[PDB]
C-alpha cells in the first residue's frame, strides 16, 4: 500500500546507511587536515563514504554527472537532437546509454584514483598495491557498489518514492554530526573554539534557515477566473482561485549536479604527477578560492533555467486552464498565455537560484572564518531545508489524497 | 554593457589578494572578462534590467514579515531536524557499537 511504499524506502535506505586493502585509519588521520577542504566535501556528498571507508566510496555522483552530459547531447549532435525529441522508444535506450555512459565513468573514475589518489601504503593500504591484480580487486569492488547503489536508486525512484539519494548522504551527515559536535565543544573547554563564534555560528544557521523559509513563505499565486454554472442549476459564483506558482523544484537540481561536477575533476585530473602542469592547475582548483565559486553560481543558474525549463511543460497546463474552465481576462489563449507564464517563470525562479546563490556563498566565508569545511556547508543546508520541506509538504499533499 | 561584472572580477581579485599564484589567477580571469568586453552585453544589461523590474513584480508576492509563520516553519524545521537526527542515532550508536 501507501504504508508499505515508505516502510519499504526507509528499510532499504536504514540497510543502505549501514552498509555505507586500504587502512582505513590512515584515511581518519587525512581527513583531520585542511588544504584538500575538497575531501570533507566528498564525504558529505558520501554524508561519509570515505569517512566511514565504504565500499561504495564517492557514491551516486558519476549518475547525476550523466544527466547533465546527455542534456548537452540534446543540444549537441542533431541527429542526437532528433532521436531525444522523438518520443516514447529511444528513451529507454538513450537511458540504458545514461547508464553505459556511467559506468565508463565508473571505470574512467577508478583508473583516476588508481594512477592519481595513491602510489603510497598510506594513500592505499597494505593488501592494494601498486599491482594489477590489487587494481582490479580494486576497481571491482567500487564499481560493484556503486552499481548496487544505482540498481538501489533505479527501484526506489520507480516504485518508492521521490530521489532518495538525496536523504541516503543527507543521514550521512547527520550521523556524522554527533562526533564533530563532540570536537566542537571540546575545543570549547579550550580556547581553539571561543564560546562567542561557535553560538554565532549556531544563529547564523538558524537566520539563514529562516531565510529560505520567507523564500519560501511567499510564493506567486496567479489568481484566474472561473466563471462556471453547473447546469445542475445548484449555482452560486464566479470564482477567482489564485493558481500558487512555487518558486525552485524539488531539490536545488543545480546545486547537487554542480557538487557532482566540482568533485569530479579535482580527484582524476588533478593528481597526475606524471602532465606536472596539469597537477599545478589541479593544485590550485582549491576552493578557498573565488573563482571556482563564481563559475559554479553561473553554472547553476544555467543549469537551474534548463531543469526548470525541463519540470514543467506549459502548453499542457494552459490547456489544462482552458480544459479546467478558468480565464483571466484580456490574455490569447495558448501560446500567448504560453509565452506568458513562461517569460514569468523565467524571471521569478532565476532570482529564487540567484538567492540560493547567495545563502550558499555565505557559509564558505563562515568556514574561512571559524576553519569549517565540508561540513556545515553552503551546499547542503539549503538542500536538506529543502528536501524534509518537500518531502512533509508532499506527505500532507498526498495525505488528503 | 558588460561593465559591472569586470567590476566585480577587480573586486574579487582584490578579495583573493589576501599566495601569489591564486591572485594571479584572479586577475587573469578580470583580463579574460575584459577580453570578453573588448569587442550583446547591453542587451544583457536591459535583460537583468527588466529582470529587476520582474524581481520587484515578484517581491509584491513575497509574503511580508509574520512571526507566526516564521514559528511556523521555524518548529517544523526544529522537528524535522530533530527527526533525522534520531534517524541517525538509531542508526549509527548500534551500528558504530557493532
Amino acid at each position: 500500500e501507501l504504508k508499505r511504499r515508505l516502510l519499504f524506502v526507509i528499510g532499504a535506505l536504514i540497510v543502505f546507511r549501514i552498509g555505507s586493502g586500504i587502512d582505513a585509519a590512515v584515511l581518519a588521520k587525512l581527513l583531520e587536515q585542511q588544504r584538500g577542504t575538497i575531501i570533507e566535501m566528498f564525504n558529505m556528498f558520501s554524508g561519509g563514504a570515505l569517512s566511514r571507508a565504504s565500499i561504495f566510496a564517492l557514491g551516486i555522483m558519476p549518475y547525476i554527472s550523466a544527466s547533465i552530459i546527455i542534456q548537452l547531447l540534446t543540444v549537441v549532435h542533431p541527429t542526437l537532437a532528433e532521436i531525444k525529441k522523438e518520443g516514447e522508444s529511444g528513451r529507454r535506450k538513450i537511458s540504458q546509454y545514461t547508464r553505459y555512459g556511467t559506468l565508463v565513468l565508473a571505470i574512467f573514475q577508478s583508473i583516476g584514483i588508481a594512477t592519481g589518489l595513491p602510489n603510497m601504503p598510506g594513500m592505499q593500504g597494505l593488501v592494494i598495491n601498486p599491482g594489477f591484480a590489487f587494481y582490479f580487486t580494486a576497481v571491482v569492488s567500487l564499481v560493484t557498489g556503486t552499481m548496487f547503489l544505482m540498481w538501489l536508486g533505479e527501484q526506489i525512484t520507480e516504485r518508492g518514492i521521490g530521489n532518495g539519494i538525496s536523504i541516503i548522504i543527507f543521514a550521512g551527515i547527520v550521523a556524522g554530526l554527533p562526533p564533530a559536535i563532540a570536537h566542537t565543544i571540546e575545543q570549547a573547554r579550550q580556547g581553539d573554539l571561543h564560546f562567542l563564534v561557535l553560538l554565532l555560528v549556531a544563529v547564523l544557521v538558524f537566520a539563514v534557515t529562516f531565510f529560505v523559509v520567507f523564500v519560501e513563505r511567499g510564493q506567486r499565486r496567479i489568481v484566474v477566473n472561473y466563471a462556471k454554472r453547473q447546469q445542475g442549476r445548484r449555482v452560486y459564483a464566479a470564482q477567482s482561485t489564485h493558481l500558487p506558482l512555487k518558486v525552485n523544484m524539488a531539490g536545488v537540481i543545480p546545486a547537487i549536479f554542480a557538487s557532482s561536477i566540482i568533485l569530479f575533476p579535482a580527484t582524476i585530473a588533478s593528481w597526475f604527477g606524471g602532465w606536472n602542469w596539469l597537477t599545478t592547475i589541479s593544485l590550485y582548483l582549491q576552493p578557498g578560492q573565488p573563482l571556482y565559486v563564481l563559475l559554479y553560481a553561473s553554472a547553476i543558474i544555467f543549469f537551474c533555467f534548463f531543469y526548470t525549463a525541463l519540470v514543467f511543460n506549459p502548453r499542457e497546463t494552459a490547456d489544462n486552464l482552458k480544459k479546467s474552465g478558468a480565464f483571466v481576462p484580456g490574455i490569447r489563449p495558448g501560446e500567448q498565455t504560453a509565452k506568458y507564464i513562461d517569460k514569468v517563470m523565467t524571471r521569478l525562479t532565476l532570482v529564487g537560484a540567484l538567492y540560493i546563490t547567495f545563502i550558499c556563498l555565505i557559509p564558505e566565508f563562515m568556514r574561512d572564518a571559524m576553519k569549517v569545511p565540508f561540513y556545515f556547508g553552503g551546499t547542503s543546508l539549503l538542500i536538506v531545508v529543502v528536501v524534509i520541506m518537500d518531502f512533509m509538504a508532499q506527505v500532507q499533499t498526498l495525505m488528503m489524497s | 554593457x558588460x561593465x559591472x561584472x569586470x567590476x566585480x572580477x577587480x573586486x574579487x581579485x582584490x578579495x583573493x589578494x589576501x599566495x601569489x599564484x591564486x591572485x594571479x589567477x584572479x586577475x587573469x580571469x578580470x583580463x579574460x572578462x575584459x577580453x570578453x568586453x573588448x569587442x550583446l552585453l547591453t542587451t544583457k544589461g536591459k535583460a537583468t534590467v527588466a529582470f529587476a523590474r520582474e524581481a520587484r513584480t515578484e517581491v509584491r508576492k513575497v509574503i511580508w514579515p509574520t512571526r507566526q509563520e516564521t514559528l511556523h516553519t521555524t518548529l517544523i524545521v526544529a522537528a524535522v531536524t530533530a527527526v533525522m537526527s534520531l534517524i541517525l542515532w538509531g542508526l549509527d550508536g548500534i551500528l558504530v557499537r557493532l
